[PDB]
RNA sequence: UUUGCUCCACACAAUAUAGAUGGAUACGAAUAAGGCGUCCUUGUGGCGUCGCUGAACCAUAGCAGGCUAGCAACGGUGCACUUGGCGGAAAGGCCUUGGGUGCUUGCUGGCGAAUUGCAAUGUCAUUUUGCGUGGGGAUAAAUCAUUUGUAUACGACUUAGA
RNA sequence: AGCGAAACCACAGCCAAGGCGGGAAUCAGC
RNA sequence: GCCCUGGGCGCUCAAGCGUGUUACCUAUACUCUACCGUCAGGGUUGAUAUGCCCUGACGAGUAGGCAGG
RNA sequence: AAGCUCGUUCAGUUUUAUGUAAGAAUGAAGCUUUUAGUGGGCCAUUUUUGGGCAGAACUGGCGAUGCGGGAUGCCGAACGUAGAGUUAAGGUGCCGGAAUACACGCUCAAGACAAAAGGUGUUAG
RNA sequence: GGAAUACUGCCAGCUGGGACUGAGGACUGCGACGUAAGUCAAGGAUGCUGGCAAAUGGUUAUAUGCCGCCGUCUUGAAA
């Protein structure tokens, strides 16, 4: 059961920061938390738990971290190797790259995948 | 009648169209059939092949706003379409030079089209829509 | 989409559910409920007993108020009143609706569908009251609770053995999928998105 | 949106001074000039405002237990009051404030006067219960029943509301 | 050619209030819920239907239509051949129609209601 | 291929109206998978298509077909205007659209 | 009623669509948790892990989809049969054994595409009905009349008879 | 089984309430 | 602050209440343009006329008055 | 409407004089004479009358008034016939054209004259 | 100590997508380009192309989306 806490980190869900990381420092109320993401570029600011969706991932953040305090504590943590093993970043990879296929990429994709599904329906039964 | 003070002004292409791009028409026989650009006509008509020996579409005038442009470019540089103009489709059944000229317009890029893997077959393929598409989303 | 949905009312709202029902017919959407007996209303069983009871008496005097006691037609009267009725264009719209209890064939081999929206427990606050239909519409004359209940625990059955059948489909296609793995054509699949 | 400024004035001196919350200048002024009736007997057409200035936060990077005096004109003449707040902005605490009266008391920016706004540095220094919870060390508490924006108007999932 | 559109502004030919109803109602327009042009109601003839000098009283082909009833009045129109048609009325017998229609083909007028009584 | 589909589709709600007015000079029409305006800019300027079926032989053929084309957005829903040389008759509200994918700029 | 009635095979027309233009693409239960694969000292159990949308899954390449050649398997699949099981809620469908017969784009080639002239949905679905043949199946029922009397204001109802 | 009118006739009517208004045809009660 | 005693369907973390922030729905209202008319200004004949024109504004309405068919 | 003749003279327009010499601002005439019709009350308001009610001195609005909104009878807006775009009032779950939009709390029965009082009803100083 | 960025306002900055409008009728006028001929988005649309012996469209019936008995009367517009 994930638990917002000082160092969870998050994944914005709208705004210009969408689709980015970021770490929560410190909780200001029941809907509204301080978060920070130096990597991702994101702006130190406050965001409504709303506007962010908690992933499975944590790492120790001293509470009321700095910008530069929570850039070393990120790259010293390694939190974005763990994401990119997640199957939800590996998801969001695939989707992404789906959507920017190509014409001919998808009928390359589809002779890939029929090439594919001869060789699996084959296998079948065997 | 007054002067009217109108110029013809030359057409301006979208920069998403160049020659060796692959075109798909939208509308006409060959509609949703994959076709090479090759030269812009003064009438303002795209000359395009498909080629005819690999999909059947012979060499035909087209309008930019019925075709939707693709990444997907070929090397269109040897063929020499300069012979090509206007007055070649007046009619005022096949012409005897439509079949020489379109076998040897053919014949400078069926090998451009070999060269790159499964394009051949990636032509003969007519494109269509599927169930679920988005136009709009897709890059095409 | 599909040319004909089926939803599911177990677990949903009666209102939000004819909304969304109504307005898609409007758009010319055939939509078809099941398992319209286990359909739920906000508010607590006496509140929901009573609106219904003095509607039941409020006259028009037979020709207008119809003591109506099947849960589906209660549901039908509900999205009635949310569409243009009276009207070819209303009228036809309601052409495309069918409300039965439970899952009769031969929508049990289809797949159904549920509204996310219209959800009874994801829009109502928890540890509030509800009302679960089937108990208002026993006590208002309704008596084919117990044999509706009865033929679709057959439902389970049976469906239950062919969801273990795919079970074992699905698991011999993963096993496939995973000795097929690592193939060129997999590998190539991977690189270009899929 | 709420914006601070300082407004100062002098009747055309003393230099009156106090600090306006308002989406604008203009508001600002206006504001200002309806506290100068109350402060004492001060007319628009007897000066002109020395000088308005937008006050920035000094640093909104940092949560900040604010304590503000804030007194209203209720239904049944206007009463003094006092709160605390967490948030990391005085422009943002000052609107907070501002919501929950509407939510509760139903006072708006017509009958709400703004006294003083000081942060607090200390812990137990906040009497209020709904501010000292969140003083303690660092915590943890779940979101039970997520929901999510289903853009889509039919599912096939079921979705739940785990976190 | 100077034959632009003509946009009749409105087509449908008004008719009497309540005419429809009672059968001695003639069709012809009259002034009396009309009188205050309430919604949902016929409109009333005003200025804004006028048509248009330029195209005022020009058939669709682009020509105005001139009755005729003797030879020197369809030669008065040898001038003004390009914008005035001829027109035979209805009392004009049949010998001398064809007459008429000779001579107006040789100056080259045409003829709105040819072949009538032939 | 099994599908030869080349427009995008769509539904018919209702004309442009208010709430005792409407004007079937301009038809709201919705197009599948479009949600927002912004979407549905893509769409503008598209030729809007439908096709009925009368049992008198046409001219052409047993089909008829009308030929209108897109104006401008409409709501946040993505529903977009359309304006059709002769407007479609009152009773297809609610049954599908044609919507071509020229003239195109992409 | 010149197979008159009926169910079928092929066969030409009218009739229209409340409105195809790839696929309604099947568990249950909870929403302050459930699956999936595994273990089993089988349990409300342990282990790895999935959600945060279908933005997917199955399919999709050929004159709107033809002819033909070669390679690897006898897998996939359009269709006529046949052994058997399940589906009574509106079961009217789900399949299952075995071959037969086409395609197979799983892979590699040779043939035609044009003229609809720069597009005119460029006509491919069935709902009902009408007329022309052949492959079978069965050949009845009701009203009046006659009358009844349980019925009976008059209708109506209840009867017996080749 | 006769012989053939008059009165009346803008057009209405099955009721829930307020702006004073939710179906063939004839036979038996007022 | 709200509750209890004191338009239809339905709605209940509202689809109820107060307030803050964006988007959208459309009157004959407003902004650009096509046409009729009235009102106002001006060009007009070493002939181009109660005519051929250019520019602007205006268009509700009973009795009543005037003008044109 | 009817002659003159001044092109400027005027104003339900706004502050200092003490109501104005205003070379303060803004907008843009006069005497006549005879010629049809014109004798209502009311919605709100004003002066603010007393003990329910009854007259009343006044200022905006109809009579002759379309149209959008309020299911239908105050707000917006006052009207040539048309094409195009933005709005007022009023709305964005369906009927009903528009976001089951975001954010802060409330409420278990409401919600689109009774407030004199009570609640171990719920949330704040 | 240093920039950056949110916000405000300007661009007689650039570059597109979509909707309606083509109104005037041989040149006289104000402007830009050019060393000059001449050109121009500069006091209102031109150039090219395709389908056609019923073409486009009109009246009418019927069904669909929305709207909705008369003259005189008191006169408060009224039943």
């Amino acid at each position: 059961w994930r638990l917002v806490e000082v160092g969870r980190v998050v994944l914005i869900k709208k705004g210009q920061s969408a689709g980015k990381l970021a770490a929560i420092v410190e909780i200001i109320d029941q809907k509204k938390v301080l978060i920070d993401g130096p990597k991702a570029g994101v702006p130190r600011q406050a965001i409504n738990l709303g506007q962010v969706v908690l992933t499975p991932l944590t790492f120790a953040l001293p509470r009321g971290a700095r910008t530069a305090t929570v850039s070393k504590k990120w790259a010293a943590a390694a939190v974005c190797e763990k994401w990119a093993a997640s199957s939800w970043a590996k998801k969001i990879a695939q989707r992404e790259r789906r959507a920017a296929l190509t014409d001919f990429e998808r009928f390359q994709v589809m002779v890939l995948r029929k090439q594919k599904r001869y060789t699996v329906k084959k296998a079948l039964a065997k | 009648l007054k002067k009217t003070r109108k110029a013809a002004r030359p057409q301006k292409l979208r920069a998403s169209l160049v020659p060796g791009t692959v075109l798909i028409l939208l509308a006409g026989r060959f509609r949703g059939k994959r076709v090479v650009y090759l030269k812009h006509l003064e009438d303002n008509t795209l000359l395009i092949s498909g080629p005819f020996k690999v999909n059947g579409v012979p060499l035909r005038r087209v309008n930019a706003r019925y075709v939707i442009a693709t990444s997907t470019k070929v090397s269109v540089e040897g063929v020499n379409v300069e012979k090509f103009n206007v007055e070649y489709f007046a009619k005022e059944e096949i012409k005897a030079e439509r079949v020489e000229d379109q076998k040897v317009v053919d014949k400078a890029l069926i090998a451009e089209i070999k060269k790159t893997p499964l394009l051949k077959q990636y032509l003969s393929a007519s494109f269509s829509l599927k169930n679920g598409d988005k136009p709009h989303m897709l890059k095409f | 989409v599909e040319p004909v949905v089926v939803i599911d009312g177990k677990g949903h709202l009666v209102g939000r559910l004819a909304s969304v029902v109504a307005k898609q017919l409007l758009n010319g959407q055939k939509i078809v409920v099941v398992r319209a007996e286990e359909l739920n209303i906000s508010g607590e069983f006496f509140r929901n007993k009573l609106k219904y009871h003095d509607f039941l008496r409020k006259a028009t005097k037979t020709r207008g108020p119809f003591h109506f006691r099947a849960p589906s037609r209660i549901f039908y009267k509900a999205l009635r009143g949310m569409v243009s009725h009276k009207t070819a264009r209303g009228k036809a719209a309601l052409e495309r609706l069918k409300v039965f209890e439970g899952i009769p064939p031969p929508y049990d081999k289809k797949k159904r569908v549920v509204v996310p929206q219209a959800l009874r427990v994801l829009r109502l606050k928890p540890g509030r009251k509800y009302t679960t239909l089937g108990k208002l519409s026993t006590s208002v004359g309704w008596k084919y609770e117990d044999v509706v209940a009865k033929l679709e625990a057959k439902r389970k059955v049976s469906s239950a053995e062919y969801y273990a059948k795919k079970r074992a489909f699905t698991k011999k296609v993963a096993s496939a999928n995973a000795t097929a793995a690592e193939s060129d054509v997999a590998k190539q699949l991977a690189a270009l998105g899929y | 949106h709420f914006k601070e400024y300082q407004v100062i004035g002098r009747r055309l001196p003393k230099l009156f001074r106090m600090r306006i919350f308002a989406s604008n200048e203009v508001i600002a002024k206006s504001r200002y000039w309806y506290f100068l009736q109350k402060l004492h007997k001060v007319k628009k057409a007897s000066g002109e405002i020395v000088s308005i200035n937008q006050i920035n936060e000094a640093h909104p990077t940092k949560v900040k237990n604010f304590g503000v005096w804030v007194r209203y004109d209720s239904r049944s003449g206007t009463h003094n009051m006092y709160k605390e707040i967490r948030d990391v902005s005085r422009v943002a605490a000052v609107e907070t404030l501002y919501q929950d009266m509407a939510a509760r008391h139903r006072a708006r920016f017509r009958s709400i006067h703004i006294l003083k706004v000081a942060e607090i540095e200390k812990t137990a220094d906040v009497k209020r219960q709904y501010v000292k919870q969140f003083l303690t060390k660092d915590l943890k508490f779940p979101l039970p029943h997520r929901v999510q924006k289903s853009t889509k108007t039919f599912s096939y999932k079921r979705p739940s509301t785990f976190y | 050619l100077p034959h632009p559109k003509i946009v009749k502004k409105h087509t449908k030919k008004f008719k009497r209030h309540h005419s429809d109803r009672y059968h001695r109602v003639a069709e012809n327009w009259r002034k009396q819920v009309v009188r205050r042009r309430f919604r949902g109601n016929i409109s009333q003839p005003k200025i804004g239907y006028g048509s248009n000098k330029k195209t005022k009283f020009l058939s669709p082909s682009g020509h105005k239509t001139f009755l005729v009833a003797n030879v020197k009045d369809l030669e008065t129109l040898t001038m003004h051949t390009k914008t005035y048609a001829a027109e035979i009325a209805h009392n004009i017998s049949a010998k001398n129609r064809v007459v008429i229609l000779a001579r107006a083909k040789a100056l080259g007028i045409k003829v709105t209601n040819p072949k009538g009584r032939l | 291929a099994e599908s030869h589909r080349l427009y995008v589709k769509g539904k018919h709600l209702s004309y442009q109206r208010s709430k005792r007015v409407n004007n079937p000079n301009v038809s709201l029409i919705k197009i599948e998978g479009v949600a927002t305006p912004q979407d549905a800019q893509f769409y503008l300027g598209k030729r809007i298509a439908y096709v009925y079926r009368a049992s008198k032989e046409v001219r052409g053929s047993k089909i008829r077909v009308m030929w209108g084309k897109v104006t401008r957005t409409h709501g946040n829903s993505g529903v977009v205007r359309a304006t059709f040389r002769n407007n479609l008759p009152a009773k297809t509200f609610g049954a599908s659209v044609r919507i071509f994918l020229y003239p195109s700029n992409i």
